[PDB]
């Protein structure tokens, strides 16, 4: 059992991970003005993703799922050089709150498919993964339509579950 | 268009609210309260309607509990009577000597049979057989 | 100056009603209760309501609503002293006051309000006394109803002859945020329970500060009272001279004095408390309870009420001593320590969750109030001398004391 | 009353 | 059913006929129209049951005006029980016959009233003594046709106070139902057997004299101190009402006493314990001495001037307590206490109870007022209120911040540069018209003044009347101050108060603003922008007037009121 | 987790209220704490008993996100306790409500008719201006089914997003088409409710709708000849709701087309004959035929034929038909005017009948009544029903009076006179919004204000606590006091008028307590006025100018100071500026 929430822009795949995790196929998702819920069930552990979408309208909500949550996934996309800044402005906005103190990171390097996407080093460095404290902070590039490194992450994930 | 409806008790105690108009808590809280006051302070021979603040208020006593509407100002109002009835049928329909005290117990049914009878705050079957087939249907998925 | 004093319930129905003047209308009873709605809902609630010249003086009991009406510019303090006194004698003839005390015994209580009460004018309300012609279970009256000793019979006999005494202390305080102590008086209280043989004058002395001075020991301990309220069987007449407490007590248990004062010593428990509420998170209480009295003192079963949000929710404490029952019905903690001596200090960690959406509306701070009892303890430093028996027969009675400090209004006002 | 009396005097001339 | 009650009622059997009267008081109990079985209960009074005979004059006092010719049946029972050697049951009869009200008994039953009234039993001369005036409630003449007003004046001549008391009780009553023709007041020596009377009645008889007194006014110093040196034992006493008497007199009193001599400073300093420890009790009761204390510092504030801290309100304090609670603050706002006082109503104002909060609001503002020390200092403390973005809180604060710069407008420039950012969305005209008087009287050092008012200045039309004159009055006043950069700001607001709108003060005060910018705005500056005098404050003392006359009146409700004992009587 | 019905059998055993409360947080606590085990299982039941108590009235802003995890749970039940408190805790303006846009849409894809049943439900009852664009193109796919459980939903919660957002009916245009042959009735129901909606927001789908005006007569008309089915028919009446909704189609179509409105002549001629008036059904289809004739350019022997229905429905003693009779001819005021005005006995018989309503139509009904024929007499009624109002009525009708008095008054006079008793008899209940408009008509009259300034003076000599008639009466003294005291610059022979008692009269109201101190804005403004339109005594006016200088009301400072300057520094330019208002509509 872990409480899990994937945030992060719009557009970034988050949806397209969660029923790769969940079921293991690329299903043609809209773009989730709500939230989606599956219980991805690996490494014997289940995992309950609280999945919610990046649009504007939904961002300021993201407050009301931060509660006895065990582990966070930000869902970065490798393609948007022009919005890893909100991103990174959004990842401070975030994890500097009182609620979601205790819950690990797990930063998803989404959609490598082309030169423009980079690799985790720059986007670490984009984002200012150093700058953390008292985090358990760990970037894993992702391909989310091939299911590239995403069990690995959950790999990790599972051992920093317990301690 | 039915703005909402109410079901209070002969102590007005209110046993069913459904706001098909959005107004905030406080204002439930307030209207709710005046119009209840309103109709335990109103007879017998007061023709069953209120026109209270543009809205044709219809009240129905059937027993100890008391009934409430708001219709647009443009619509009936003795059909809207007969809506209460229809559904007062409706609640005769799936209960069978329909009365007072699952009223307080089994009320989540009681909005489901709204559910099954006005969205919106109209009606969406005129059929008095149709919808208690479904909801039982419902019922029968459990 | 009563016309018609009823008794309504939480409905608004009559329990039970009796006029004295029939200058108020019987029918008038059923416009209280909805003007009793009215002043309520918008705040203008009062003891006395009016509808038209009809004025409505009435307390509230647990069920119960002693309205008194009147009409007139009737005497004010007349009618609610008298409105608590019939609540008071019925608790000296039922032990709960309530619908069931009403409608079974409405032979007694009719009869009562014909005899407390004549016209507006009450004339007899010693209960005691009026135990011995009005009875649930008639003769002539008694002479101690024609006497102007009204509280004490005659030919009262025990085999023993025992005066118990209860010193009672209330501490009030009134600390605030800012950590200093706005209002913190001593109201104690000497209520007595007679148990003599006859018509005992008993003539009572303490470490009053006057009495001293006018004795010429004021440099000794001497409590220095600020008011009392006596009983009437005090004669204050003796009293206003020489400090004289001389008095007929009646049979039983009485309060006899109510004295009152000011003191400018620390409070006998100090409470440290901090908040740290996290917004849509959750909230924290680090308080402690640092015992400021007496080492060989210790305070009994005290329950300290720590006023909790509402929607606060997953309670854990970190005590030290003493266990924490979360009252979410009163939406606060009760922190109660057993046994708690003077100069022990005590924390409690408390934590909560909040949920991560807001609230509606606001809550208000209520202080904490702990209900703390310290036996054999004076903080006031009052001291009974002696209590002479005077007896025309002559006895040697048993006078008999003890000393318990209670709180009164230990409110502390939170952050 | 659990808790205990304590006798004071009775003249204290 | 009620014919198987009067089957049982006209039974033989005693067992059955004191089950079926209980039955009667029991349906009269629960409230049920039993007044149609009247003479046939009466058939069943003449008992020797005591115990009986009180539902039957139960019953009777309660359907003496339903059956008022019905009623003639009891009058022989009636001094039938007058003369029975039980004094319970006669005195049970006499306040059975004074209570109950029919004029076609009330003739016959004066000559056993006049036999209890030389009864020898206290008990039933005491309850005799009420029900002369129980009879002067229901015919006063006959009671002067039977001339029982000196037999009443007798018994107070008798000993036994109880009985003297009820003598009096009566008295005061009568003498108040009277004209005052043949005033029933006596000499000291009386009011000194009367005062001697007072250390032996009961708690209720000890009110009951004492309010005698309060007709009564010595003439001289020492026969006023000698008689309050009897009142001033009182003042110890567990009955707060027995107090409040006492209190009432001595209120009373002192206006005879010399100030020079000590016994006044004596008399007020035996006073304030007592009047602090009259809120040591139950709150309705306080809520009777908050009114009264409202009194006394309006006649005497110099009493209670060392207390404040027992004015402070508790959370647990009922609404109506809590109300006056804060008045009585503002009747003691002094230098002493500005500290303790102000940070106070901080806390006060950090409530949800608004009505509370918005009377601490004024009770801030009421401080400004009364002390000009802490003036800067209360608006400090309102600032940190509007500080904390509470509507109903700001929007009382604007008020008042209006008004304290209504009343000292001289160095509270530094105020507005906060106010000029307040969230101009406030909604409350009471608010938003003292915000445009704020903006347009200091329109000097709020230099965005122009454009805060073009916000103020777009749904115009329909605002309210202050707020659309405030705007009025301000515009002008800003262009007075500024013609510059108001130019077409004072035109634009002419062009919509003159002509589209209907309001006619508007129109009155727009078209005399309009001819006075087109006569004369140089003179304007004399005609509007002309020094304005002191505002005379609304001193909220009550008249000495009518105050002596409601130093008379306390714990009345005329006090209560504080009115005139006939403003609210009918 | 204890049930539903024992923690209601536990609350029904509650007396205080205030004991209630301690009952409702007893266990809401147990409801959070639940909340933050995280629960599944008991999340069906702690969610359903803290509905309860959000009908009890207490503050369940928190379980609202388990709501939206019953939304996304997978059981059915669940689902249906979720979708209920999502109507119940959810609105609008609750701004966490927005996170169902994603499992709304899912569960309209989910197999299931009653979940789709569920989601088309509470989308229909509360679905928002943003979730009603966020779902528009998944509702008119549900209403491209061929489900007629989803049908009836569809169509009535494409009115709910076309009545949330009025810009979207443009999609929903072809939807409709040519889906009005449903042998079903409920959803050819919510069909014409939905042609209800869509004709009613925009004129240009009118074209269109009005096409098919035939198709459904003959479909109105196969209902009055299906005279039994065993469904649909209350008291041998058959379908009557959907009957109506057709009349209310037909009432909104064909109002000004006559095609189309002969095109639905016949079957509006036959169930004016052909309903059965026992039941109170078949008045409720003969009330709305009567209002489908009035609206529509119709026949016009239905029209004289609805009179002699409407004739009928005044005289029945059914108080519901009294309100119907009396709302029908507030209806059809200004059609058919004339055959309403021989009921005019009827509706002055109403004024005493002992309903509110009843009255409440009645004297509106009456407002609607007065032309300019009636205007005598009838007002001679109401200014005796004015005094034989009940005092909520006194507020309606003391302006109702200044309406029709405005329209048809056949004098300027007798227009002053009856206004002048009602601000005589009404007081505290007329409105002071009608005071700017009274004042404005007394100066529209330009010819009797000697005649009116002086009966203006007459009664405010009565009193002054009728705020609204002294608000009338001091600009009156300001602007022609020169009609008031006329010619007396000094002492003559006694005349009613004394230009003293006329400045004390106002002096009066400025000392009042019982002044709005708009009364008092007035005051001070007759005051410098009469500084100008009297030339007998100023300048003791000029000492109530200057002694209010110093007044507590803070316009009423600056009133007074900025007059005095002019009675101090400026006395000719004061005559400079009053000359007296100009006069608009
Ligand atoms: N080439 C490539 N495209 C990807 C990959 N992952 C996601 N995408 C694209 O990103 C788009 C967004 O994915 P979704 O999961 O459907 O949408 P979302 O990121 O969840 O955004 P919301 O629905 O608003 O929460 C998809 O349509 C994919 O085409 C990837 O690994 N490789
Ligand atoms: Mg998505």
């Amino acid at each position: 059992e872990m409480r899990i929430l994937m945030v992060g822009l719009d557009a970034a795949g988050k949806t397209t991970i969660l029923y790769k995790l969940k079921l293991g196929e690329i299903v043609t998702t809209i773009p989730t003005i709500g939230f989606n819920v599956e219980t991805v069930e690996y490494k014997n552990i289940s995992f309950t993703v609280w999945d919610v979408g990046g649009l504007d309208k939904i961002r300021p909500l993201w407050r009301h799922y931060f509660q006895n949550t065990q582990g966070l996934i930000f869902v970065v996309d490798s393609n948007d050089r022009e919005r890893v800044n909100e991103a990174r402005e959004e990842l401070m906005r975030m994890l500097a709150e009182d609620e979601l103190r205790d819950a690990v990171l797990l930063v998803f390097a989404n959609k490598q498919d082309l030169p423009n996407a980079m690799n985790a080093a720059e986007i670490t460095d984009k984002l200012g993964l150093h700058s953390l404290r008292h985090r358990n902070w760990y970037i894993q590039a992702t391909c989310a339509t091939s299911g590239d490194g995403l069990y690995e992450g959950l790999d990790w994930l599972s051992n920093q579950l317990r301690n | 268009m039915i703005h909402f409806i109410l079901l209070f008790s002969r102590q007005g105690k209110l046993r069913l609210q459904k706001w098909y108009i959005t107004l905030p808590d406080k204002e439930r809280k307030k209207i709710t309260r005046e119009i209840v006051q309103i109709i335990l302070s109103r007879g017998h021979r007061t023709s069953s309607f209120v026109d209270w603040k543009e809205l044709k208020l219809v009240y129905k006593r059937y027993a100890s509990l008391y009934f409430c509407c708001a219709i647009e100002n443009q619509d009936n109002e003795l059909l809207t009577l007969e809506i209460v009835h229809r559904y007062v049928e409706l609640l005769d329909k799936y209960f069978g000597n329909v009365c007072e005290l699952d009223i307080i117990f089994n009320f989540e049914k009681a909005y489901f049979i709204l559910d099954e009878f006005i969205i919106g705050g109209e009606i969406q079957e005129t059929s008095k057989k149709i919808a208690v087939k479904a909801i039982e249907d419902s019922d029968m998925l459990q | 100056s009563a016309s018609a004093v009823y008794v309504l319930d939480l409905k608004g129905k009559v329990l039970i009603c009796r006029n004295y003047r029939g200058d108020v209308d019987m029918s008038e009873v059923e416009h209280f209760m909805p003007i009793l709605m009215e002043k309520e809902e918008e705040g203008m609630l009062s003891p006395i309501l009016a509808h038209g010249g009809v004025r409505f003086m009435w307390i509230k009991h647990n069920n119960l609503y002693l309205v008194a009406t009147s009409k007139k510019n009737a005497c004010v303090s007349l009618v609610f002293s008298f409105l608590y006194k019939v609540v008071q004698v019925f608790s000296e003839y039922f032990k709960e006051l309530e619908e069931e005390s009403i409608r079974d015994n409405f032979v007694i209580i009719y009869e009562l309000l014909d005899e407390l009460m004549d016209f507006g004018y009450p004339q007899t309300t010693d209960s005691k006394i009026l135990q011995e012609y009005i009875t649930q279970e008639a003769p002539r009256p008694p002479a101690t109803v024609t006497n102007a000793v009204s509280w004490r019979s005659e030919g009262i006999k025990y085999r023993k002859n025992e005066v118990f005494l209860d010193v009672i202390e209330a501490v009030n305080l009134l600390v605030s945020a800012n950590g200093n102590v706005l209002r913190s008086e001593i109201v104690g209280s000497i209520k007595m329970r007679v148990f003599l043989s006859g018509m005992p004058e008993l003539r009572l002395g303490l470490n009053d500060k006057v009495l001293f001075d006018n004795t010429g020991r004021g440099k000794s301990k001497s409590v220095e009272l600020e008011d009392v309220k006596f009983h009437q069987c005090v004669r204050l007449s003796r009293f206003e001279n020489d400090r004289t407490i001389s008095f007929i007590p009646p049979d039983g248990e009485f309060e006899l004095m109510s004295y009152r004062l000011n003191t400018h010593v620390k409070p006998l428990i100090w409470i440290e408390s901090v908040i740290e509420k996290h917004s849509h998170s959750r909230i924290e209480y680090m308080v402690k309870a640092k015992s400021q009295f007496k080492r060989r003192s210790t305070a009994n079963n005290v329950e300290i009420h720590i006023p909790v949000p509402n929607d606060a929710d997953s309670p854990k404490f970190k005590t030290t001593v003493g266990s924490v029952k979360w009252v979410p019905e009163n939406s606060e903690i009760v922190w109660s320590v057993k046994s708690f001596p003077g100069g022990k200090e005590y924390l409690m960690r408390a934590h909560f969750g909040l949920p991560s959406v807001e609230a509606e509306d606001k809550e208000g701070k209520p202080p904490i109030s702990v209900k703390f009892e310290i036996p054999y303890f004076t903080t006031s430093g009052i001291q009974v001398r002696y209590l002479k028996i005077i007896e025309k027969s002559g006895y040697q009675a048993l006078p008999w004391v003890r000393y318990i400090t209670q709180n009164g209004d230990y409110q502390l006002r939170t952050q | 009353t659990s808790y205990d009396y304590c006798r004071v005097p009775m003249e204290d001339g | 059913e009620i014919f198987e009650l009067k089957a049982e009622l006209n039974s033989d059997k005693k067992e059955k006929k004191k089950e079926a009267v209980k039955k009667v008081i029991a349906s009269m109990t629960v409230g049920k129209d039993v007044s149609a079985l009247f003479p046939d209960v009466v058939n069943c009074m003449q008992t020797d049951n005591l115990e009986l005979k009180k539902l039957v004059y139960l019953y009777l006092m309660n359907y003496a005006k339903s059956q008022p010719d019905m009623a003639i049946m009891a009058v022989n029972t009636f001094v039938k029980d007058c003369e029975d050697p039980n004094p319970l049951i006669r005195a049970l009869a006499v306040r059975t016959m004074g209570c109950i009200r029919v004029d076609k008994i009330t003739e016959y039953l004066c000559e056993p009233l006049r036999k209890c009234l030389k009864d020898e039993d206290p008990y039933v001369r005491k309850t005799a003594a009420v029900c002369v005036a129980k009879l002067h409630d229901i015919n006063a003449q006959l009671v002067e046709d039977q001339g029982f007003l000196d037999t009443l004046k007798d018994l107070i001549s008798d000993s036994n106070p109880m009985v003297v008391a009820n003598a009096v009780a009566a008295l005061s009553e009568i003498a108040e139902s009277h004209p005052s023709s043949n005033l029933l007041d006596l000499n000291p020596q009386s009011i000194n057997k009367l005062l001697t009377a007072l250390n032996e009645c009961t708690e209720w008889g000890q009110i009951f004299i004492l309010d005698c007194l309060a007709n009564y006014m010595p003439k001289d110093d020492r026969e006023a101190q000698s008689i309050c040196e009897r009142v001033t034992p009182r003042l110890s006493h567990a009955n707060s009402a027995v107090v409040l008497s006492a209190v009432k007199v001595l209120m009373k009193f002192m206006e005879m006493l010399s100030k020079d001599l000590d016994y006044y400073g004596t008399l007020l300093k035996k006073l304030a314990p007592p009047l602090v420890t009259l809120l040591s009790a139950e709150p309705e009761l306080q809520y009777v001495a908050l009114r009264n204390i409202n009194l006394i510092v309006q006649k005497r504030p110099e009493i209670l001037k060392h207390e404040m801290k027992v004015f402070f309100v508790k959370y647990n304090d009922p609404i109506y307590v809590k109300l006056e609670k804060l008045d009585i603050m503002i009747r003691l706002a002094s230098q002493a206490n500005i500290a303790q006082v102000l940070a106070e109503l901080r806390e006060y104002a950090t409530e949800v109870d608004v009505d509370f909060v918005r009377k601490a609001v004024r009770a801030i503002g009421r401080c400004a007022i009364k002390v000009e020390q802490s003036a800067e200092r209360c608006v400090s403390t309102l600032l940190d209120l509007i500080q904390t973005k509470v509507n109903y809180v700001v929007q009382e604060a604007i008020v008042v911040i209006k008004d304290i710069f209504r009343k000292y407008p001289n160095k509270y420039e530094s105020v507005i540069a906060t106010l000029c950012e307040n969230l101009d969305s406030l909604d409350e005209p009471e608010a938003r018209a003292a915000m445009i008087w704020i903006v347009g009287e200091y329109a000097e050092r709020i230099d965005n003044a122009d454009e805060l008012l073009e916000s103020f200045l777009e749904g115009f039309h329909d605002k309210s009347t202050q707020v659309q004159l405030q705007l009025l009055t301000a515009i002008v006043k800003l262009f007075l101050k500024k013609p510059t950069e108001t130019q077409e700001l004072v035109q634009q607001v002419l062009s919509l108060a003159t002509q589209d709108s209907d309001n006619p003060d508007l129109r009155d005060r727009g078209y005399i603003y309009w001819r006075l910018l087109s006569t004369d705005p140089v003179a304007a500056k004399e005609v509007v922008l002309a020094e304005k005098p002191l505002i005379s404050e609304e001193t909220d003392l009550i008249e000495p007037t009518l105050l002596d006359e409601l130093i008379c009146y306390i714990g009345t409700l005329a006090s209560v009121y504080h009115k005139p004992p006939s403003a609210f009587v009918e | 987790p204890i049930r539903l019905r024992e923690l209601i059998r536990t609350i029904r055993t509650a007396r205080t209220q205030a004991e209630e409360r301690e009952m409702i947080q007893k266990e809401c606590a147990a409801i959070r704490s639940s909340f933050r085990e995280e629960d599944n299982t008991y999340r069906c039941r702690n969610v359903a008993k803290l509905l309860y108590m959000h009908m009890l009235g207490y503050p369940a802003h928190f379980g609202q996100l388990e709501c939206l995890k019953l939304i996304a749970s997978q059981k059915f039940t669940d689902k249906r306790i979720g979708y209920l408190g999502a109507m119940l805790l959810l609105d609008e303006r609750q701004d966490v409500h927005l996170l169902m846009t994603n499992c709304i849409k899912n569960d309209l894809n989910h197999s299931t008719q009653f979940v789709q049943g569920l989601a088309l439900c509470t989308l229909g009852c509360m679905g928002s201006s943003e979730m009603c664009r966020d779902l528009a193109g998944e509702v008119e796919k549900l209403l491209k089914t061929s489900n007629s459980y989803l049908r009836k939903k569809a169509a009535l919660c494409a009115v709910h997003v076309i009545r949330k957002v009025p810009e979207l009916m443009e999609m929903f245009l072809p939807a409709t088409k040519n889906l009005l042959n449903e042998k079903n009735h409920g959803v050819l129901h919510t069909s014409v409710v939905l042609l209800t909606e869509m004709c009613e927001r925009s004129p240009d789908m009118l074209a269109h709708f009005r096409k098919l005006v035939p198709q459904l007569v003959r479909i109105l008309k196969n209902l009055i000849m299906s005279g039994y089915s065993p469904e649909h028919d209350v008291s041998g009446i058959s379908d009557p709701f959907l009957q109506v909704r057709i009349l209310r189609l037909l009432r909104i179509l064909g109002r000004n087309d006559d095609d189309s409105s002969e095109a639905m002549n016949d079957i509006l001629a036959q169930v004016a004959t052909n309903t059965e008036t026992s039941k109170n059904v078949g008045n409720a289809i003969l009330y709305e035929t009567v209002l489908t004739i009035m609206d529509i350019k119709s026949e016009s022997g239905l029209r004289v034929l609805a009179i002699n229905i409407l004739g009928r429905f005044l005289l029945n003693n059914d108080k519901n038909i009294r309100y119907v009779a009396l709302t029908s001819l507030l209806k059809t005021v200004q059609t058919d005017h004339n055959a309403v005005q021989r009921h005019r006995s009827t509706i002055v018989d109403c004024l005493k009948d002992l309903d509110v309503s009843i009255k409440r139509r009645a004297m509106e009904l009456s407002f609607a009544l007065v032309n300019g024929n009636n205007i005598r007499g009838m007002m001679k009624e109401l200014l005796y029903f004015l005094d034989s109002c009940e005092p909520e009525f006194k507020a309606d009708c003391a302006s109702g009076i200044f309406l029709a008095a405005e329209k048809y008054a056949p004098s300027k006079r007798w227009h002053i006179d009856t206004i002048m008793r009602v601000l005589t008899t009404a007081g505290s209940y007329v409105r002071d919004d009608a005071v700017p408009n009274l004042i404005q008509l007394i100066t529209n009259s330009v010819e009797m204000h000697a005649y009116t300034v002086q009966r203006l003076y007459k009664a405010i000599l009565g009193d002054y606590s009728q705020q609204p008639l002294v608000q009338v009466a001091a600009w009156c003294i300001g602007e022609y006091g020169d009609l008031l005291v006329s010619g007396q610059c000094e002492e003559e022979e006694p005349i009613q008028v004394t230009e003293d008692e006329v400045l004390d009269i106002l002096e009066s109201v400025l000392i009042s307590n019982m002044s709005t101190s708009v009364t008092r804005g007035y005051a001070l403004t007759a005051i410098m006025k009469l500084s100008t339109r009297f030339t007998c005594t100023v300048n003791r006016i000029k000492k109530v100018v200057s002694i209010y200088g110093s007044s507590i009301d803070v316009e009423l400072q600056q009133r007074a100071v900025e007059y005095n300057a002019l009675f101090k520094k400026y006395d000719h330019m004061r005559s400079a500026l009053l000359e007296r208002m100009p006069v608009m509509e």
